[PDB]
């Protein structure tokens, strides 16, 4: 209730109440206003979270360690048009087999949870989460660390969707900047530096 | 949210969406395979 | 109860009595039974068709490409002549026995039993039926009778099925298999194994 | 019924010769690389090509230099009117079949009139893929006696 809002002294909305971990009654056009699609979209809100962590980890460290002299790693812009030791076609294709295969699972467990999480060839592999988008097991907790009391988890899992949120943005930054920029990131992060007042959007 | 749903389940905003996508098709198909007077492939 | 898709329940009528019950028909295809019952035996006839065909399209490009023995493509057999085969009259011939036998496996299942009261003698006993319609084993059908018609019928025609559902679609791929690579089944196989990462169906588009 | 093959007929090999011409008059004003002499080359190429696949699919061409369609049902010729019907009946029945058992789906209920004028979308997801076996589906119902009524028709 009491718990720190988007913005301050405002009336968040009823559906959220600040259970789910990152609510800070932020739904201005109450896309979340039914509780069905609130619950797909925490789905959408924790992978896409995910997903730029690793896109933010994927474009800024090499950026980063290619602007010094240490490694090779060219433009994440113009990574795909990198001939690699085969054609980009099929390793996309390839791509779409292995992520549907998980993209498959994960979509009946959302659909209906528990239903998934038994190993079907060795069927002692069975894994361990009980919340859903939250798996569990010995493949996605290699020490647990998800297994714990609440008012932790609370926290653990803010931890996990402030920081995704934190990623989202980011990459989206790297996206824009390369376009109307002519540079890589860090790039448009240091000649930012030299004249703070002077480079910016405004050229 | 139900509301909005519902509303785009009429059955004039499911035309628009439903024929505009059929548009697409058939100009995409028509931009790669012109002039189609016969069926040659068997 | 391991269906084709983990998450989806199977429907509610195919229990599974049926060998090969892994609770597969989406489009709502078997929802009445005087349907499912003659939905049945059309893939029994169909996979025993396509368990053969496709070793008889298989097994022939094998032996011929490795030097045993000489055959053409089943792709080019249709063509094929060696004496006095007018594919003419062997059509009619094959129409008239198999349409001989194909109606008397067509009365049995819509008059069960109704095919071994008759006067022609000394085989008026075996084409009774098998006592399950698909699998009309008898003391000629089955000439090493070796079935108990009860037991191993949920564990052997599980093979069959499994067979039959793998052998179907193998044939499937021959026909566009062929109709893309012009070419010999084993011939696209052994292309493919060359260079797999280079002869795909992306490259051969 | 005489007519010769668009692939020798002079007279068709003669509209491609115009057509070309009459693009290549209104591209000798512009200049050598702008867009318009881009367009304009496009349409040329475009057209080149059209020609060739007439004289080459085999149709076949009168003394206009014009393509005849041979609907009679020589299949030497069927990609030109049998084919092509072929494609259509069956996307046909797929549009009439699935709309029928969206009609039939609704029907059971308090009032179909709402169900039609605001479209459930969920159960006509459920529905759309069922029009892909349509000619097995429907044969099945003719031969079982549920595809027509007999004399029950207003009201009930
Ligand atoms: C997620 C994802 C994102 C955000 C991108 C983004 C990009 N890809 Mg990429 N890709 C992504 C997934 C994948 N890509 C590729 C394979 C390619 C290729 C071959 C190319 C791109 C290109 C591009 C760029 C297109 C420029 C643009 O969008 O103009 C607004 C852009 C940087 C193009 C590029 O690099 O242009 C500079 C390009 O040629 N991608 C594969 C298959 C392995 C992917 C799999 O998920
Ligand atoms: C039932 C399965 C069956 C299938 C899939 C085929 C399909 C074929 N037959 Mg065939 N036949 C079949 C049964 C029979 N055929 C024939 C009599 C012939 C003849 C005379 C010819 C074919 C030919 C062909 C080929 C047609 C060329 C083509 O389709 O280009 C894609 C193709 C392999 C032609 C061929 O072999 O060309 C290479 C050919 O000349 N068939 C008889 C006896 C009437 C059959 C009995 O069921
Ligand atoms: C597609 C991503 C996505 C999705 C599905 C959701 C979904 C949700 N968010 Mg959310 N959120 C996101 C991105 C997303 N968010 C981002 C990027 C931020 C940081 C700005 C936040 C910050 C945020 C807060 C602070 C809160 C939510 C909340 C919720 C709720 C399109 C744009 C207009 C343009 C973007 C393009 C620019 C960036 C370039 C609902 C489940 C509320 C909640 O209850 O949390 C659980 C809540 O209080 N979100
Ligand atoms: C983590 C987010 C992040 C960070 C640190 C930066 C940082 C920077 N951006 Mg950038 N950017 C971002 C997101 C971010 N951006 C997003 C989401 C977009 C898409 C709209 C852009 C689009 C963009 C362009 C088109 C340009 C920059 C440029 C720059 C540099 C000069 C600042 C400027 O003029 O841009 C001002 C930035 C904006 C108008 C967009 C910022 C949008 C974010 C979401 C606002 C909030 C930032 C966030 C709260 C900061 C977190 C605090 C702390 C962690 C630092 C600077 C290094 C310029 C450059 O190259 O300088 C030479 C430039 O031309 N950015
Ligand atoms: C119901 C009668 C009818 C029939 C059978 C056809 C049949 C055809 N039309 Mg056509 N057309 C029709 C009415 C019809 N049209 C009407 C009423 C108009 C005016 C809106 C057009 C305007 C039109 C254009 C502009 C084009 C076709 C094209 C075509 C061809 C389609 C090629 C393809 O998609 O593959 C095919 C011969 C395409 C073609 O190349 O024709 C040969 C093409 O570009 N049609
Ligand atoms: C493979 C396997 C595992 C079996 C297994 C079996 N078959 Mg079968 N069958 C196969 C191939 C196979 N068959 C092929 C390729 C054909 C066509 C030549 C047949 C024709 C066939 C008939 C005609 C009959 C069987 C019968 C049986 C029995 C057992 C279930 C018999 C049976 O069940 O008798 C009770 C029986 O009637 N099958
Ligand atoms: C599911 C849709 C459907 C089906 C199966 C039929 C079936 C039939 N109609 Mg028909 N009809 C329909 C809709 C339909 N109608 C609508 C919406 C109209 C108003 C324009 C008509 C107007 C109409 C006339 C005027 C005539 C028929 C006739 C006939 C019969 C002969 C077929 C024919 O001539 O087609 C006629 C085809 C058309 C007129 C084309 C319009 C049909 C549209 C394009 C289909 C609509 C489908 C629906 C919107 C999709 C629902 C999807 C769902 C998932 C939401 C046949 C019983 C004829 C008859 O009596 O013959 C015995 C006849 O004279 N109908
Ligand atoms: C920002 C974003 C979504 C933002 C959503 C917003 C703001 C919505 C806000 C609202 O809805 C709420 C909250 C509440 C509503 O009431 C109000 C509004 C305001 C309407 C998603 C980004 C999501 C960003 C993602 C998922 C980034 C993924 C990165 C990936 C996949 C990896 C890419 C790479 O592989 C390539 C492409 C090339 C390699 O060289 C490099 C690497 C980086 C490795
Ligand atoms: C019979 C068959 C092939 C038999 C082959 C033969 C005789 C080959 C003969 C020859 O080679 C030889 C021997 C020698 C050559 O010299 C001569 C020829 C003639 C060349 C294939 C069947 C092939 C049949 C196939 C592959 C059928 C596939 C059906 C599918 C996938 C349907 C799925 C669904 O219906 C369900 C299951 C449930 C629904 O709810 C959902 C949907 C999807 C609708
Ligand atoms: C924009 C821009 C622009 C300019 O130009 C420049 C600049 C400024 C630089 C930029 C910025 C940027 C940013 C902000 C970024 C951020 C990022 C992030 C956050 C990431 C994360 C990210 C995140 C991440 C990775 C995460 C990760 C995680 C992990 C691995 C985990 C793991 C695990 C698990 C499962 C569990 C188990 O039991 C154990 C472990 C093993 C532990
Ligand atoms: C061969 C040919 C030809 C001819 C043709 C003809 C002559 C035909 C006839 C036809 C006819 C004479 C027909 C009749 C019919 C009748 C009826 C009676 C029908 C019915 C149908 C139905 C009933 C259907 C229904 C449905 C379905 C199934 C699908 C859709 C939906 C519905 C429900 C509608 C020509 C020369 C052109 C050309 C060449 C080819």
């Amino acid at each position: 209730p009491e718990r720190p809002i988007w913005f301050p002294g405002s009336t968040p909305p009823p559906w959220l109440d600040g259970s789910l971990p990152g609510d800070f009654g932020f739904d201005p056009w109450g896309l979340g206003s039914d509780p069905e699609s609130l619950r797909w979209n925490v789905q959408a809100e924790l992978v896409h979270c995910r997903w730029a962590m690793l896109g933010a980890a994927g474009i800024f460290i090499p950026e980063l360690l290619t602007k010094i002299g240490i490694l090779n790693t060219p433009s994440w812009y113009t990574a795909g048009e990198q001939e690699y030791f085969t054609d980009t076609t099929t390793l996309f294709i390839v791509e779409l087999i292995l992520i549907g295969w998980a993209e498959g699972r994960r979509w009946a467990d959302i659909i209906k949870p528990g239903c998934v999480n038994t190993d079907p060839i060795f069927p002692n592999n069975k894994l361990t989460g009980t919340d859903v988008g939250y798996p569990g097991g010995l493949w996605f907790d290699p020490l647990g660390y998800g297994t714990g009391s609440p008012e932790k988890l609370k926290e653990l899992r803010t931890k996990e969707i402030k920081n995704g949120r934190l990623a989202m943005l980011a990459v989206m930054g790297a996206w824009f900047q390369a376009e109307y920029t002519g540079t890589g990131p860090i790039d448009n992060l240091f000649a930012h530096l030299a004249d703070p007042g002077h480079a910016t959007i405004f050229r | 949210m139900r509301d909005i749903k519902t509303y785009l389940s009429v059955a004039p905003v499911l035309s628009t969406l439903w024929f505009g996508a059929l548009a697409g098709l058939l100009i995409e198909i028509n931009r790669l395979f012109p002039d189609a007077l016969s069926f040659p492939f068997f | 109860r391991a269906t084709w898709l983990p998450g989806l329940d199977p429907p509610a009528y195919l229990d599974g009595t049926l060998p090969g019950d892994y609770g597969f028909d989406p489009l709502g295809l078997g929802e009445q039974p005087e349907d499912l019952k003659w939905y049945v035996q059309a893939e029994l006839v169909h996979c025993r068709f396509a368990m053969a065909g496709v070793a008889g399209i298989l097994g022939t490009d094998l032996i011929r490409v490795s030097g045993i023995g000489n055959l053409p493509v089943w792709f080019e057999a249709g063509a094929t002549k060696f004496d006095f085969a007018n594919t003419t009259a062997l059509f009619f011939v094959q129409l008239l026995l198999m349409g001989f036998v194909e109606t008397k496996r067509y009365m049995d299942f819509v008059s069960p039993g109704s095919q071994a009261k008759e006067g022609t003698f000394l085989g008026i006993e075996a084409s009774l039926e098998g006592l399950q319609p698909g699998y009309p084993g008898g003391p000629l059908f089955n000439p090493m009778g070796l079935a108990k018609d009860i037991e191993n019928a949920n564990e052997v025609k599980l093979k069959e099925i499994k067979n039959g559902r793998l052998a179907m679609v193998a044939m499937l791929g021959f026909i566009v298999q062929a109709s893309v690579t012009h070419a010999g089944p084993i011939d696209n196989l052994l292309t493919h194994l060359s260079d797999p990462f280079n002869k795909n169906i992306i490259h051969a588009l | 019924a005489g007519l010769t093959p668009c692939k020798e007929s002079k007279a068709f090999a003669k509209r491609e010769k115009q057509s070309v011409k009459k693009l290549n008059s209104s591209l000798k004003k512009y200049a050598p690389d702008s867009a318009p002499a881009l367009a304009i080359q496009a349409t040329i190429d475009k057209t080149k090509r059209r020609f060739e696949n007439y004289g080459k699919f085999g149709l076949l061409c009168g003394s206009d230099g014009l393509p005849h369609l041979i609907v009679s049902g020589d299949q030497r010729h069927w990609g030109e009117f049998i084919t092509p019907g072929v494609l259509f009946l069956y996307i046909a029945g797929w549009i009439g079949w699935v709309g029928r058992s969206y009609l039939i789906a609704v029907s059971g209920e308090k009032k179909p009139a709402m169900r039609e004028i605001i479209i459930d979308v969920e159960l006509a997801a459920r529905i759309i893929p069922r029009g892909f076996i349509w000619p097995v589906a429907a044969y099945r119902e003719l031969i079982n006696g549920d595809l027509v009524v007999d004399d029950a028709d207003i009201g009930y």
